[PDB]
C-alpha cells in the first residue's frame, strides 16, 4: 500500500510536462528531508517538503495526501490536489513490446513528417520575403524609369521647337526611337513584377497550407508519444532499444 | 513471401533529399541569378533622359564604365547636355530594394548587388560625400542603416541618440595617451588571467627560465640576426627587449659604460612582436602570462619575437576620427491604482486550421517573471475557427500595485489540447510607462521541440512579419499614463514594511517567514543555509527552503553566493516583498561573475537585479574572462526587456576599447542578423559599434565581403553543379577563383577565426573541394608577414557553407574551458579545442589542424594490399613509426593525457557516438574529437535514463596506453590513465555550476538541444549532483565498466 501508493527529479518533470493545474506526485540526500510533494501549477511544478513517527500529526505519507486531495493547500501556507496521475489490457511482455516498436516507427514517422514541414514552412517563409523585398525593388526600378521618360520629355521637347528645320526628321525620329525604347522597356518591367506578384500568392497559398497540414499532425503526434509513454511505462513495472 | 507480396500502391520512384546540405537560398550578384553573365548588357540612364545600353564585363569598375558611356553617348541625341563625366555619380536600385548611389567607382559590377543591370547618371547630391559611407556600416550590417531612420518606434530612436553616449566614452579611452593607447584597442595583450604558473608548467622551465630568439632587422631591410637569450619566465618584454639590445651592441670597441649609455637611448625605441602574425607584447605582464609563451613551453617551442620598432608600428595605425551621426507631463504611479489586472482580448484573423481535424480553439494567457505571478486562464472555446473572434474581459487575480517592473503578459492561441500561435508582452513599455489602450500583436509559431502550450521564455514583443495570425487586444485605461513607482518610494515602502513586521507579534501560523528568531538565529539554520548556497542552479528549491531562504534573508548578506536562490524565493507578486529585495540588491556585495551571470538567463528578468550582475562584471570580469564567455553574454541579450540597458552598455564599451573582443562581437552579432527575433536588436548594436570602432570597420568589410563571395560560391557549386564530376566542379572553382573580382576580395584580409592572422594571396594550386556533399572549401594562403617562415608560410582554413556551425561553435567553447580548469589546476590533459566560428545561417569556417588523420585513414594506410581485415595494432605502428627513441614514450604520454580528458568531456556533455571517421591523431601523438553533432543527447527524444558513454575505448587505443602489450586492461600504464579520468571527472564536478549556467544562457538562440532547462540536466545525471562525490566516482566507474565489459572497480 505504502510501497504501491498509486502515485508514489527529472523525470519527475517529465511526468508533470503537459498536465493540467492540480496534477501531483510524491518523490523520495538522506541528510536533507526524506519525501517530496511535486504538485504542477499553471506550468510550473511546486516543490513541498515531507518531514518525517509523524509526517505534525499525521501518521503516514499516504495519510498526509488523501486530506489534500479533497482540500486546498491555502490553510497551511498562502489549488488542491486534483489529479493524482488501456494499453490493450495486454499482459504479454512481448505483445506490448512490439507496440512499442510500431509507434514508435508511427512516431518516428510522424516526427519527420513535422520536421520537414517545419523546413517547408520557413525557406517558404524567406522566399516571400525576398518576393516581398524584390517587388520594392522593381517598384523602385520602375520608378527611376517612369522618371527618365518625364526627364526626356522636358528637355527633348525643349530641341523639338527650338530650331526644327535644322535636322528635322534626321533629329527628332533619332530622338523618338530613343523614348519608344523607353516606355516598352518599362511595359517589361511592369509585367516583370505583376508575374512575381501571382507567384508570391501562389507562394503564400502553399504557405498557409503547409501550417495548416502542421496544426493538423501536431495533436496527434502528442497522442501517439504520450500512448507509447503509457506502454513503457506498463512494460518497467536494457532489453528495450531494438524496439526503439 | 518476403513482404508477403503486399503492394505499398503510393510509392513511386520517378524522383519519389534523404537520396547533405539543408539551408538556402540566397541571391547573388544580380536579382534571381548566382553570377553575372561574364559579358552583359546595362541600360544606363543620363541626365538628358536618353538610355544608352553599352556591353560591359562582369567585372569592369565603374571608372571603366563611365569612361567609356561618355564616349558612347557622344553618339546618341543631345550630347550638349551632359557635363564633363567628373561631374557626374553613378546609382541603381540593390537587391536590398534601395537606391544606392556608388561614390566608390573603383568598385565592379559583379560587386554591387544590383538587382537590374543598370546605372542612373547624377550630379552628386547631398554634398557631404562622407556621411553618405555609412554605406560601409550598412555593408558590414548586411542591412541599409536607411532602413533605421524610417522606423516609427521611439524607442528605436532613443536607443540610437543614447547609445552614442557609450561610443564618445571609448573613443575618449582610446586617445587618451595615443599614440600608445590606439596601439594598446587595436593591439590588445593576448594574455592569461593568472600569471601563476601551474606546476606542470614550471617543470618544463629549467628552474624558471626560457630560452628565447629575438630577432631583428638593419639594411637595406632583408638580412635579420637571431640574439637568443635564456632569461627569466617572469620578466617583462622591456627587460627582454633590453637584454637583447645589449647582446646586440656589445663590442670590442665599447667599455662596459659606453654599453649601458646605448642600451637606455635605444630601448625604450622598440617593442616585441611575435614571429609570424601581428600579437605584440605591449605592457607589463611576466613573459609567461602572454598566451604565445606558455604554448611555446607546452609544445616544447622556443620563443620567436621580433623587435619592433615603435615608429614602425605607429605608422601602420591610423586615426578612427569619430563623427556623431545625423541623428544628433506628469503621471499616476502604479500603487494609487486600486483595481485588478484585466485584459481585453478582441479578434485573431488569420489562423489557419482544418475544421476537420480540430474542434474548437481558444486563447490561453497569464502574466510572467520567468515564472508566474498568478493563475494561468483562457477564454472560452469560442466561434471555433470558422473565423475565430472572441470580445471577452480577462480579470487576473493580482492587483495592479502588485505588478513588478518585469512584468510581461505571455498569450497563445490553442486547439482541442495543443498550441497554433504566440507572441508575448511588456507590461510596461521602456519608459516605466503601464501599457494601456489596444494593441496589434502579431504571433510566432510554436519550434521543433515544443509541446507545451504558452512560451514565456521566448522573445518580448510582436513578430515583424505582417502575414500572421495578428491577434489583436485591449488594455484597461485609467484616465492617466500610469507609471511605475521610483527607487525614492520603493525605499520608504521597503523601510516601511521593515518596521511593520517588527512589531507583529509573537505566534503567527505560517509565520514561515517571519522568523521570531530575532538577531539571534539557531546554528543549525546557518548551517542549512550554506547547504542550500552550495545546491547547483537546477536543484529546483522546495516551498519550505522559499520561505526558510525568504525569511532569513538578511543573515543571507553573509553568504553572497546565496542570492540566485535568494532572488527566486520572493515572491515577485508581493510588492512589500519585491521593494525589500530592492534595496537588500541595492547593497549586496558583489560575486564572482561565473555565480553573476547565472542571474543575466530568463530567470532573472528583474532591472535591478541585472544591474547588480553588471556591476558584478564591471569589477571582476577581466577582459580575457570576457572573451572567453562572450558567446554567452550576447546570447543573453535576447533575455533583457529594452534595447537600451546596462549589458548593452558594457559589451558595446568593452567592444570599442579592446579590438580582439570588438572582432568577435561583430562576428557573433552579425552571425544572428538573419534571424528576425534579433535583426532589429542586433542591427541597432552593430550600427553604433561600427560607427565608432574606427578604421577596423574597414577591415571588417573585406572579411564580409571575401565571406560573401565564398557564400555565392559554394551557393552554386550546391546547386545545378552538383550531378557533376569533382573533376568538372573543381574545373568551375578554380575558374571562378581566377577572375579578379575574386582575386580582389578573397586575398588580403584578416582570418575570422583570428584577426591576428593575415590572409594574403591565395594559393589556388592547394585550394580545393572537399569531398563532402555540403561542398566544403579548403583554402590556402600565403602568410604575408615579415617572418611567415618562423610561424606558418601557408595559412589555410575550411569554409563550409551548409552545416550550423554553432553546435561544435559551442561544445568546443565549453572543452576549452575544461582545459583550463584542468589545466590551471594543475592536472594536464591536452583538449585541442580546434577554431570554429559561425558567421550565417548555416555558413562558417574551421581551423584546419596540420599534420592530423582520422583513425580511418590511419588503418587504410596501415592495412594489408589483400583487403582482409584491419590490424588493431595498426594506429600503434603508424604512431612508432612517427615517434622513435626517447620521443617514442613522451608521444604515448600525450595520446593517454589527451584521450583521458576527451574521454571525461565527451561523457560528461553526452556528445554524439565516437567512432574511427570522427577521431584524430596527430603525427605528435595527441588525440582529439572532431565532428560532434548534437551535444546534450538529442538522439534521446527518440526513446532515451540512457546516460550514454560515447567515446568506447576499442583495443586500438588500449594498446597504445600501454605501449604494446597483450591484455592491456591489467597495466600500470592504464591504472595511471584510469585515474587521470577520475582527478578529471572530479574537477569538473566542482565546476558543475558553471557549466549549468554556461548551457543555461544559451537556451536564448534557437539551437533545438537547447529548448529549455531539462534540455540542461542531462548534465546534472551525468556529472552526479543529487549524489555525494564518492557515489558520482563509483557512477562513474559503473558506468565506464559497462561501455567496456570490464576494467574499472579498484580505488
Ligand atoms: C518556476 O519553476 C521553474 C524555475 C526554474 C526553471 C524551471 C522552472 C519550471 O517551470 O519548472
Amino acid at each position: 500500500s505504502l510501497q504501491d501508493a498509486e502515485w508514489y527529479r527529472e523525470e519527475v518533470n517529465e511526468k508533470l510536462r503537459d498536465t493540467a493545474d492540480g496534477t501531483f506526485l510524491v518523490r523520495d540526500t538522506k541528510m536533507h528531508g526524506d519525501y517530496t510533494l511535486t504538485l504542477r501549477k499553471g506550468g510550473n511544478n511546486k516543490l513541498i517538503k515531507i518531514f518525517h513517527g509523524k509526517y505534525l500529526t499525521f501518521s503516514s505519507v499516504v495519510e498526509l495526501i488523501n486530506h489534500y486531495r479533497n482540500e486546498s493547500l491555502a490553510q497551511y501556507n498562502p489549488v488542491k490536489l486534483l489529479y493524482p496521475v488501456q494499453v490493450v489490457k495486454e499482459d504479454n511482455i512481448e505483445a506490448v513490446g512490439k507496440k512499442l516498436h510500431e509507434y514508435n516507427t508511427q512516431f518516428q514517422e510522424k516526427s519527420r513528417e513535422y520536421d520537414r514541414l517545419y523546413e517547408e514552412y520557413t525557406r517558404t517563409s524567406q522566399e516571400i520575403q525576398m518576393k516581398r523585398t524584390a517587388i520594392e525593388a522593381f517598384n523602385e526600378t520602375i520608378k527611376i524609369f517612369e522618371e527618365q521618360c518625364q526627364t526626356q520629355e522636358r528637355y527633348s521637347k525643349e530641341y523639338i521647337e527650338k530650331f526644327k528645320r535644322e535636322g528635322n526628321e534626321k533629329e527628332i525620329q533619332r530622338i523618338m526611337h530613343n523614348y519608344d525604347k523607353l516606355k516598352s522597356r518599362i511595359s517589361e518591367i511592369i509585367d516583370s513584377r505583376r508575374r512575381l506578384e501571382e507567384d508570391l500568392k501562389k507562394q503564400a497559398a502553399e504557405y498557409r497550407e503547409i501550417d495548416k497540414r502542421m496544426n493538423s499532425i501536431k495533436p496527434d503526434l502528442i497522442q501517439l508519444r504520450k500512448t507509447r509513454d503509457q506502454y513503457l511505462m506498463w512494460l518497467t513495472q536494457k532489453k528495450l532499444n531494438e524496439w526503439l | 513471401s518476403y513482404y508477403h507480396h503486399h503492394h505499398h500502391h503510393d510509392y513511386d520512384i520517378p524522383t519519389t533529399q534523404g537520396a547533405s546540405m539543408p539551408p538556402r537560398p540566397s541571391s547573388g550578384e544580380l536579382w534571381g541569378i548566382h553570377l553575372m553573365p561574364p559579358r552583359i548588357l546595362v541600360e544606363c540612364l543620363l541626365p538628358n533622359g536618353m538610355i544608352v545600353t553599352l556591353e560591359c564585363l562582369r567585372e569592369a569598375t565603374l571608372i571603366t564604365i563611365k569612361h567609356e558611356l561618355f564616349k558612347e553617348a557622344r553618339k546618341y541625341p543631345l550630347h550638349q547636355l551632359l557635363q564633363d563625366e567628373s561631374s557626374y555619380i553613378f546609382v541603381s536600385v540593390t537587391q536590398e530594394a534601395e537606391r544606392e548611389e556608388f561614390f566608390d567607382e573603383t568598385r565592379r559590377l559583379c560587386d554591387l548587388r544590383l538587382f537590374q543591370p543598370f546605372l542612373k547618371v547624377i550630379e552628386p547630391v547631398g554634398n557631404r560625400e562622407e556621411k553618405i559611407l555609412n554605406r560601409e556600416i550598412g555593408f558590414a550590417i548586411g542591412m541599409p542603416v536607411c532602413e533605421f531612420d524610417m522606423v516609427k518606434d521611439p524607442e528605436v530612436q532613443d536607443f540610437r541618440r543614447n547609445i552614442l553616449n557609450v561610443c564618445k566614452e571609448a573613443v575618449d579611452l582610446r586617445d587618451l595617451n595615443s599614440p600608445h593607447s590606439r596601439a594598446m584597442y587595436v593591439y590588445p595583450p593576448n594574455v592569461e588571467s593568472s600569471p601563476e604558473l601551474p606546476k606542470h608548467i614550471y617543470n618544463k622551465l629549467d628552474k624558471g627560465q626560457i630560452i628565447v630568439v629575438i630577432w631583428v632587422i638593419v639594411s637595406p631591410n632583408n638580412d635579420k640576426q637571431k640574439y637568443t637569450l635564456k632569461i627569466n619566465h617572469d620578466c617583462v618584454p622591456e627587460q627582454v627587449i633590453a637584454e637583447a639590445i645589449r647582446k646586440k651592441t656589445r663590442s670590442m670597441l665599447l667599455s662596459s659604460e659606453q654599453l649601458k649609455l646605448c642600451v637606455l637611448e635605444y630601448q625604450g625605441k622598440y617593442i616585441l612582436k611575435v614571429c609570424g602574425c601581428d600579437e605584440y607584447f605591449l605592457e607589463k605582464y611576466p613573459l609567461s602570462q602572454y598566451k604565445y609563451i606558455r604554448s611555446c613551453i607546452m609544445l616544447g617551442r622556443m620563443p620567436n619575437l621580433m623587435l619592433m620598432a615603435k615608429e614602425s608600428l605607429y605608422s601602420q595605425l591610423p586615426m578612427d576620427c569619430f563623427t556623431m551621426p545625423s541623428y544628433s507631463t506628469s503621471t499616476k504611479s502604479l500603487w494609487v491604482i486600486n483595481s485588478a489586472l484585466r485584459i481585453k482580448i478582441l479578434c485573431a484573423t488569420y489562423v489557419n486550421v482544418n475544421i476537420r481535424d480540430i474542434d474548437k480553439i481558444y486563447v490561453r494567457t497569464g502574466i510572467y517573471h520567468g515564472g508566474e505571478p498568478l493563475c494561468d486562464n483562457v477564454n472560452t472555446q469560442r466561434v471555433p475557427c470558422s473565423n475565430p473572434r472572441w470580445n471577452e474581459w480577462l480579470n487576473y487575480d493580482i492587483y495592479i500595485p502588485d505588478l513588478p517592473r518585469a512584468a510581461r503578459l505571455c498569450l497563445s492561441i490553442c486547439s482541442v489540447h495543443c498550441p497554433l500561435a504566440w507572441g508575448n508582452i511588456n507590461l510596461f513599455d521602456y519608459t516605466d510607462t503601464l501599457v494601456s489602450g489596444k494593441m496589434a500583436l502579431n504571433l510566432w509559431p510554436v519550434p521543433h521541440g515544443l509541446e507545451d502550450l504558452l512560451n514565456p521564455i521566448g522573445v518580448t514583443g510582436s513578430n515583424p512579419n505582417k502575414e500572421t495570425p495578428c491577434l489583436e487586444l485591449e488594455f484597461d485605461w485609467f484616465s492617466s499614463v500610469v507609471k511605475f513607482p521610483d527607487m525614492s518610494v520603493i525605499e520608504e515602502h521597503a523601510n516601511w514594511s521593515v518596521s511593520r513586521e517588527a512589531g507583529f507579534s509573537y505566534s503567527h501560523a505560517g509565520l514561515s517567514n517571519r522568523l521570531a528568531r530575532d538577531n539571534e538565529l539557531r546554528e543549525n539554520d546557518k548551517e542549512q543555509l550554506k547547504a542550500i548556497s552550495t545546491r547547483d542552479p537546477l536543484s529546483e528549491i522546495t516551498e519550505q527552503e522559499k520561505d526558510f531562504l525568504w525569511s532569513h534573508r538578511h543573515y543571507c548578506v553573509t553568504i553572497p553566493e546565496i542570492l540566485p536562490k535568494l532572488l527566486l524565493s520572493v515572491k515577485w507578486n508581493s510588492r512589500d516583498e519585491v521593494a525589500q529585495m530592492y534595496c537588500l540588491v541595492k547593497d549586496w556585495p558583489p560575486i564572482k561573475p561565473e555565480q553573476a551571470m547565472e542571474l543575466l538567463d530568463c530567470n532573472y528578468p528583474d532591472p535591478m537585479v541585472r544591474g547588480f550582475a553588471v556591476r558584478c562584471l564591471e569589477k571582476y570580469l577581466t577582459d580575457d574572462k570576457l572573451s572567453q564567455y562572450l558567446i554567452q553574454l550576447v546570447q543573453v541579450l535576447k533575455y533583457e526587456q529594452y534595447l537600451d540597458n546596462l549589458l548593452v552598455r558594457f559589451l558595446l564599451k568593452k567592444a570599442l576599447t579592446n579590438q580582439r573582443i570588438g572582432h568577435f562581437f561583430f562576428w557573433h552579432l552579425k552571425s544572428e542578423m538573419h534571424n528576425k527575433t534579433v535583426s532589429q536588436r542586433f542591427g541597432l548594436l552593430l550600427e553604433s559599434y561600427c560607427r565608432a570602432c574606427g578604421m577596423y570597420l574597414k577591415h571588417l568589410n573585406r572579411q564580409v565581403e571575401a565571406m560573401e563571395k565564398l557564400i555565392n560560391l559554394t551557393d552554386i557549386l550546391k546547386q545545378e553543379k552538383k550531378d557533376e564530376t569533382q573533376k568538372v566542379q573543381m574545373k568551375f572553382l578554380v575558374e571562378q577563383m581566377r577572375r579578379p573580382d575574386f582575386m580582389d576580395a578573397l586575398q588580403g584580409f584578416l582570418s575570422p577565426l583570428n584577426p591576428a592572422h593575415q590572409l594574403g594571396n591565395l594559393r589556388l594550386e592547394e585550394c580545393r573541394i572537399m569531398s563532402s556533399a555540403k561542398r566544403p572549401l579548403w583554402l590556402n594562403w600565403e602568410n604575408p608577414d615579415i617572418m611567415s617562415e618562423l610561424l606558418f608560410q601557408n595559412n589555410e582554413i575550411i569554409f563550409k557553407n551548409g552545416d550550423d556551425l554553432r553546435q561544435d561553435m559551442l561544445t568546443l567553447q565549453i572543452i576549452r574551458i575544461m582545459e583550463n580548469i584542468w589545466q590551471n589546476q594543475g592536472l594536464d590533459l591536452r583538449m585541442l579545442p580546434y577554431g570554429c566560428l559561425s558567421i550565417g545561417d548555416c555558413v562558417g569556417l574551421i581551423e584546419v589542424v596540420r599534420n592530423s588523420h582520422t583513425i580511418m585513414q590511419i588503418q587504410c594506410k596501415g592495412g594489408l594490399k589483400g583487403a582482409l581485415q584491419f590490424n588493431s595494432h595498426t594506429l600503434h605502428q603508424w604512431l612508432k613509426d612517427k615517434n622513435k627513441g626517447e620521443i617514442y614514450d613522451a608521444a604515448i604520454d600525450l595520446f593517454t593525457r589527451s584521450c583521458a580528458g576527451y574521454c571525461v568531456a565527451t561523457f560528461i556533455l553526452g556528445i554524439g557516438d565516437r567512432h574511427n571517421s570522427n577521431i584524430m591523431v596527430k603525427d605528435d601523438g595527441q588525440l582529439f574529437h572532431i565532428d560532434f553533432g548534437h551535444f546534450l543527447d538529442h538522439k534521446k527524444k527518440k526513446f532515451g535514463k540512457r546516460e550514454r558513454v560515447p567515446f568506447v575505448l576499442t583495443q586500438d587505443f588500449l594498446i597504445v596506453i600501454s605501449k604494446g602489450a597483450q591484455e592491456c586492461t591489467k597495466t600500470r600504464e592504464f591504472e595511471r590513465f584510469q585515474e587521470m579520468c577520475y582527478k578529471a571527472y572530479l574537477a569538473i564536478r566542482q565546476h558543475a555550476n558553471l557549466f549549468i549556467n554556461l548551457f543555461s544562457m544559451m537556451l536564448g538562440s534557437g539551437m533545438p538541444e537547447l529548448q529549455s532547462f531539462d534540455d540542461i540536466a542531462y548534465i546534472r545525471k551525468t556529472l552526479a549532483l543529487d549524489k555525494t562525490e564518492q557515489e558520482a566516482l563509483e557512477y562513474f566507474m559503473k558506468q565506464m565498466n559497462d561501455a567496456h565489459h570490464g576494467g574499472w572497480t579498484t580505488k
